[PDB]
Formats: C-alpha cells, structure tokens, sequence
C-alpha cells in the first residue's frame, strides 16, 4: 500500500517532467514546421510502412522514406501537400485545388 | 592572443532553428548555459566568433 | 607502435566457472574509422611528408619491418 | 495568389504561384492585413 | 509478548543473559540489533524444540518490523521452518510469508529455493526444475548476495542421483565452492563434499581433464587428511598413468561408486593418457606409431583408432589417423594446467622465439637501411 | 482494504489514462525520426 | 545569507534499521533531511544542495544543486539495503565540495548518521586533520544507535572545531523523540 503511494508520487513527477519534454518537442517541431512550405503533387504512395514519391512544383521528383509530419492513411495519390522547402518532407496536407473540368463546371 | 593572432581553441554547435542562420538563431539561454558549463569543464575561453556552413555555395557572406 | 585506444565492456560473471565474484571488463576489437567530411579534415590536418596511400616497395618493406 | 486555405486568422497561409517558378504556401507580413489580400491578385513576396 | 518472553525466558541454552538481552532490546524497539540477535540465537547448537512460542515471537517481530531486510527475515524463517519439520504446514507458512513480504529482493527467491530443498525428498522433478529456471532467469542486478547459489547447489546437487548430473552436478558444485569463499564448515562436511565432487569429476561423461579441480583450495587444503585414495586417482588421471595396481587399490579401496563406472573411467583415463603422449613430444616427430599408443595407453592397436575418434567427437582433439603407415597426426586445441616449472620452460621457449624474431628484424633492417630511410 | 478501495483512488487514471501522454510522446518520437 | 553548496550524506544502510524514532529511523532521516534542506534553501535562495549514499559504496545520487524537489524525490525509494561507511562518505562530500560551481559559495554539508560507525580513531583523527587543512566546515548530527556522540564523533567535532574552529556542532538527538522541532530548534537558529 505504501509502495503504491511512492509509485504514485513517482508517476506524478514523471508526468510533470514529460509535460515539459513534450512541450520542447512541440517547440522544435514548430521550429522545423514553420510556415513557408512548398506545395507538391503526391504522385503515388509505395509500400516498404509507406513511402511516397512526390512531384514538387519545382518540376522535381522526390522519394520520401518517411511521410513527413502528417498522418498517412487518406493521402490520395494526387493529394496536394505542403512539403518542406529544404528537407522535403510533408509538414501538412491542404485541400485539393481542382481537376480541370470539375472546376470548369461550377 | 594579440592584434595579429586569433586562436580558435574550440567550437560548440548550436541548435538548429527555423530562422536559419541569423542573430535570432543564437539562443541567449543556450549560449549562456553552454558557456558557463564549458567553463566548469575546463574550457574558460571567450567566444571568439561564429561559423555557419554554406552547403555548395562557396565561402562568402 | 600499435596502441591508439582500448575499449572495454563490463560483463556479469563472477570470475570463471569456479571462482569468486569480480567484474572483469571485457576487451572489444576497436577500429579507427571516419565517415566523409570528417576524414577529409584529417587529411587536411595531415599532408605532411606522411601518407602516400599507394604502397611503394619501400613503404611495403617498411611495413614489414 | 490562390486559395486562401480558409485562413480565419489561424491559417494565414496561401498557395502562391511565382510564374514559371514553383508554388508556395506563405504567411503575410506584419505591415499588411488579411483584408487587403484575396485570391487571384498579384502580390510582392520577399526572398527570405 | 513480554509475558511469554519473561515466562519462557528458560527453555534455551544460556537462557538468562540472552533472554534478558531480548527483553531490553524489545522494550527499546531496536530491530536490526534484534534481527542479528535472533539469527545468532537460531544458529545456536540445539534443537530449539520450543517451536510454538518462538514462531509466535518471530510472528510479532515480523509483523511489526515491516522494513527489516527480507534477507535476514528469510534467514530466520528458513531456520524456523527447518525447526518445524512438517511438510504441508511448512509449505503453507512459506506461502504466507512470501505473501507477507512480496518485495522484489531476494525474499521470494529464497522462499522458492527453500520450497525446492524441502521438496527434494518428495517430487524431485515436477516442481523444483521450474523454480530453478525461475531463480536463474530473474537473478539479475544483485549478484553479490551469494547464498541463493549455495541453495542452488543444494537443489541441483542433491539431484546427482542420476547419470546426467555427473558433469552438470560437478559444474554447479564447483560454482558453489566459488560461492562460499571462506571455508567455515566442518572438516567432515567439506570432506563429504569433496568426496562427491571427486565422484562427479570421475563419473562426469563430459568432464575429461578439467583442471582447477586439483587446484581449488577446498580440496587441496583439507583432503590430504583422510580418503587420500581419491586424490591419488585425481593425480593419476591428470597424469594419465593408468597405474593399474594403484588404480585397482583405490577400486577395492573404494568399492562403491567406482566399480560400476569403471568402463567410462577407463575411457577417460585413456583419453588423458593420449593427451600426455601428445604433450611429451614437442611436434619434432608428430607421427606416433601405434606401438607407442598401444604400450602407453595399454590398449590394442585395433582400439587406438576408436579412442582417437571418440576424442575428436567429444571435441578435445582434432587430429587424423594414417592406418597405412600406422601413424596418427595430431593438431589439438585442448590445454591443461601448467606446472610452474613448465611455465619457466615455456618462458624459455618464448625467449628463444622472440630472440629469433629480434635477430631477423635486425637482419632485415640492416639489409634494407638504404630503402627504409 | 483501507486505502485499497479500487486502486489507491488515483492510480486508475495515472497508470494508463494519464499515460496516454506517453502515446503522444511516441507520436512525438515518430515526428522526430521523420 | 551566505552562499553554500550542501552535500547531504543520506544513510540507507542496514544498521539504519532502527525504531528509535517512532515510524522508522530511515524515514526519520528522510523527513529530517527534508526539513533541514527546506530550512537551508529557504534561508538562502541561491544555495545548492546534494545527496550522498553511504551504504557499501558512496552513491552521489544528487550533487550540489539549488533545486530541492529532485533531491527530495531521491530521498524516496532510497531502499535501505546496505552498510554504512562514514569516512569514504565524508571524503566524497569533501571532493564534491571542491567541485562546486560558484567560487564564492562557502562550503557546507548536512550529515545524518544513525548507525554505529565501525572504524579506528586514528584514521578518523587524520581525516579530521585533512578536512581541517581544506577549511571544510561540516555539521554532524548523531542519530540511531545508543552510542550517541561517540568518542570518535566528539573527537571529530573538537578537532574540526579545533579550539572552537569551524563549528561542527555536537547537537544531540535522543534515541527517542527525534522530533522535527527537536531537529529545527538548534540548527535554524545556529548551524
């Protein structure tokens, strides 16, 4: 019973510490995922556990062993994403622009 | 050492920041704790200057 | 001649099958290896009359000695 | 400039097309207000 | 509690001083002094048949301490359960204690090995082996206690009434001898232990030479008093001399445990003998004619091949046999203890080869001084 | 059973319910290696 | 008031297994270091505190640091499963006191011994001399065993307080009421 209370105090101190650790982690995530992302057209997703090849708007193809800082389930092969300008990883997904006639038709 | 000599005894890196390589990229707190704590280690050397890598751009400012 | 470093690791055995307790750091084979953009710094720090990676007959006989 | 990404002052980024160069999502400068920026207009953007 | 302590101050050797010390330590609520006092008290020479009141006393003491190291508390419990001498109630008491002290330290471990030791007489296999593997698998980050290993000897050694536990029993018995550094046991007890150890070494199927058996202090120090025939057998087997008359002398000097395994003992001594002939000739003439092995190992030349094959199979030598010319080639990787005079001789051999190395180094250096630069 | 009603009254939420922050830490570590 | 780096010497030995204080002598040491470090930190905000184990080895779990929460948590789960050693403990305390960060900090440690020290008076007195040469001013408090303020400890005090020197007070704690007020009446007023 007393060991239980000691474990309770230990776990609450661990909670307090890992709070600030996850905050530092988030700060450095925002340090990497700042704002001036580059949009890329995701050509397709390949299995490896998924890796994606993308065609960034700088007419350049790129293979990503890890799919950035976004979930990886929907991720349609053509879903426009904001890939990092220098390290080329997917910081965020943005809604699809248009599909030729589907915008040519209101 | 003198007006004709600068002796870079050592260098310590700095955390990568989203700004890039600027004067806001030097964390005053990180710089401090590193300075006092290296002084404790046995490296009580004043900060001579800074360095940054221009990858493939050559050497210039 | 041959002693740049020696790396040791502690193991959990008393001393042998039939001996009292000890710890007895274990030697591990050590190599001095560098990746790119570190080995080049070594070379630039070097480039005295030393090096000559290609093995001339003179250098090979010196190696045998 | 293109779609406002549905900014609402928490997503001030917009996908912008610099001619034959690429397209980028970018946030505003402090000297400009979002009310002065809407889709489809030419906007001067910094290098850094 | 003081009522029984003062009333039952008697019924114990040297009762007044010790029980008044117990009184004064109890009224002052000292426990570690109390725990050392009680371990000394239960380690007294006696039968301590007053089990009921002593178990009640330790019941109060253990319920009230709740922080005394479970090593000492479990030592007291071990002595008291040795005192009760009744299997089922002792088992239930051990369960109650291990549920009273569930600390991660060496309390449940000693409870399990005490269960195994008490259950060795009934149900040798079905419960003790799993406790053994449990103890060894969660023996970690406390190697310094060095008593659970003595109890491990107790369990896996009193398991030697088998054929397999003659080399494995020897293994954990040497491990135990390492476990108890100080001798601190009666000469008769260590003599019995070295008796069964020599038995293990001789009847060990996988143990052939296995030095450090003669060089372990526990046997060499105190086995020269009585039953020296076994130590003589150890000498002769490590020396490889069959010594038929003296080996038989020990055979009918110790009729049991050696007449019924004489075949495997002969196998072992013959392999050791071949080891010695390989030792004697320093590869100057490696090819040994079958006459040497026949006369030396006292075997027929039809059986040298068989014993060589056996020695290769077990893993001690890695030679080969030339039957055409009646020779055997030997390239073997089995070393031995090395007899300090032999240390000096091998030192001289090292000196010879090192000065040869040095001489050729100077020769090449002088001849190539033009090129070395 | 004095202070052992269900589990110390507190460990039920601290052990796993408030340990979901370790799952979020795992997510953070995936963000790291990405 | 004065800048200092405290190096507390907590005992988790097996001779600590005493009932001299009501709940637990080890817990008596835990809340005693708790209260004394509370008083010291509250006395001077920038002071540094640390922890040393003396059982079968000198574990230095927390060194000279200003924060009190983490040393406090190190007090818990101390697991008293060892054997005390005063001399090596005070040696480690002294060398840590040499390795303090701020040079102005006047050296100071808090030592709590509740076990009978098994040693020889000659080594003890020579160690008192060595600590006297380095002007390391200790306070020593006798807990636990009935040989409170043993001749070893009195010699330590009168030698470290050589002709009323550093101020290693022989504050006496009864083998009974090691009460918090009994542990704060003397030191918070003086040492």
């Amino acid at each position: 019973i007393k060991i239980m209370k000691s474990e309770v105090l230990r776990v609450t101190h661990e909670l307090q510490a890992m709070k600030d650790k996850i905050k530092e982690n988030s700060e450095k995530i925002k340090v990497n995922k700042t704002l001036p992302y580059l949009v890329s057209n995701v050509i397709e997703l390949l299995d490896v556990g998924k890796c994606a090849v993308i065609k960034t708007s700088t007419r350049q193809t790129y293979f990503l062993p890890v799919i950035g800082l976004v979930d990886a389930e929907k991720l349609k092969p053509g879903d426009l994403v904001g890939v990092n300008k220098d390290s080329y990883l997917i910081l965020e997904t943005l809604p699809t622009e248009y599909d030729s006639r589907v915008k040519a038709m209101e | 050492v003198d007006d004709y000599t600068v002796r870079v005894i050592d260098v310590f890196a700095m955390p990568q920041s989203g700004t890039g390589v600027s004067v806001e990229a030097v964390d005053p707190v990180f710089q401090a704790k590193m300075l006092d704590m290296l002084k404790q280690t046995g490296r009580p050397e004043m900060v001579v200057g800074w360095y940054h890598s221009h990858p493939g751009f050559g050497c210039w400012l | 001649l041959g002693l740049p470093t020696e790396a040791y690791i502690s193991v959990e055995e008393v001393h042998d099958d039939g001996t009292p307790t000890s710890k007895t750091f274990e030697h591990v084979t050590s190599e001095i290896g560098a990746e790119e953009a570190e080995e080049v710094g070594v070379e630039h720090l070097l480039r005295d009359i030393k090096d000559t990676t290609v093995g001339t007959l003179s250098q090979r006989i010196t190696n045998q000695v | 400039c293109t779609k406002i990404i549905n900014a609402d002052s928490e997503d001030p980024k917009y996908i912008i097309n610099v001619k034959q160069f690429a397209k980028f999502v970018v946030d505003l400068s402090d000297q400009v207000a979002p009310t002065d920026i809407e889709e489809g207009m030419r906007v001067g953007v910094d290098r850094n | 509690v003081p009522g029984f302590l003062q009333q039952s101050q008697n019924s114990g050797p040297g009762q007044p001083a010790v029980w008044h010390r117990l009184e004064e330590l109890y009224t002052k609520k000292l426990w570690h002094q109390l725990t050392l006092q009680v371990l000394d008290f239960v380690q007294d020479p006696c039968f301590a048949q007053g089990d009921g009141l002593i178990k009640l006393y330790e019941n109060f003491i253990s319920e009230f301490e709740h922080r005394v190291n479970p090593l000492s508390l479990v030592e007291i419990i071990l002595h008291v359960v040795r005192q009760m001498t009744d299997p089922n109630v002792a088992l239930t008491f051990l369960e109650k204690t291990r549920e009273k002290v569930k600390s991660s330290d060496e309390a449940v471990i000693l409870c399990k090995t005490a269960i195994g030791a008490l259950k060795l007489n009934i149900g040798d296999l079905q419960v003790t082996k799993e406790t053994i593997e449990d103890v060894e698998e969660m023996l970690n980050n406390l190697p310094g206690v060095t008593s659970v290993h003595s109890r491990f000897y107790d369990l896996s050694s009193k398991y030697y009434q088998t054929i397999g536990n003659h080399a494995s029993y020897y293994k954990d018995a040497l491990r135990f001898l390492g476990c108890v550094d100080i001798k601190d046991l009666p000469v008769s007890e260590q003599q019995e232990r070295a008796f069964t150890l020599g038995l293990a070494g001789l009847l060990g199927e996988g143990v052939f030479n296995f030095g450090e058996l003669l060089m372990h202090p526990v046997l060499e120090s105190l086995r020269n008093t009585d039953r020296q025939w076994l130590i003589d057998t150890l000498y002769a087997f490590n020396s490889g001399n069959v010594e038929r008359f003296q080996t038989l002398k020990t055979a009918w000097g110790q009729q049991p445990d050696l007449a019924a395994n004489e075949a495997q003992l002969l196998r072992k001594i013959q392999l050791l003998c071949l080891m010695e002939m390989t030792f004697t000739r320093p590869a100057n003439h490696r090819q040994l004619t079958f006459e040497e092995i026949a006369k030396s190992a006292k075997i027929t030349v039809n059986e040298v091949e068989l014993l060589v094959m056996k020695a290769l199979s077990v893993g001690l030598v890695k030679g080969s046999i030339d039957e055409v010319d009646k020779r055997v080639h030997m390239t073997w990787v089995q070393p031995r203890v090395l007899d300090l005079q032999q240390i000096k001789g091998m030192k001289d051999r090292l000196e010879f080869w090192c000065t040869d190395v040095k001489s050729m180094e100077m020769l090449v250096e002088h001849q190539a001084h033009d090129i070395l630069t | 059973l004095l202070e052992h009603k269900e589990i110390d009254g507190r460990l039920k939420e601290l052990r796993e319910q408030l340990k979901e922050l370790t799952k979020q830490y795992e997510k953070s570590e995936n963000d790291l290696k990405a | 008031m004065v800048l200092e780096s405290t190096m507390v010497c907590v005992d988790n030995s097996e001779y600590m297994r005493n009932g001299d204080f009501l709940p637990t002598r080890l817990q008596a040491q835990q809340d005693a270091v708790n209260i004394v470090c509370h008083s010291k930190t509250r006395s001077n905000p920038e002071n540094n505190v640390g922890l040393i184990t003396l059982a079968n080895d000198c574990e230095v779990l927390t060194t000279l640091t200003p924060d009190t929460g983490r040393i406090l948590s190190k007090l818990h789960t101390v697991q008293p499963k060892g054997k005390i050693t005063f001399c090596t403990g005070i040696r480690v305390a002294h060398l840590a006191l040499k390795h303090r960060q701020g040079k102005n900090h006047k050296m100071r440690i808090i030592a709590f011994v509740g076990s009978p020290v098994e040693d020889n008076e000659k080594d003890l007195v020579k160690l008192a001399k060595r600590l006297k040469k380095e002007k390391v001013n200790v306070d020593i408090i006798n807990f636990g065993e009935e040989e409170v303020n043993t001749e070893k400890l009195t010699a330590f005090v009168n030698t470290l307080n050589g002709k009323d020197g550093t101020g290693s007070h022989l504050v006496t704690v009864p083998p009974g009421p090691s009460l918090a007020d009994a542990l704060i009446s003397s030191p918070i007023l003086a040492g």
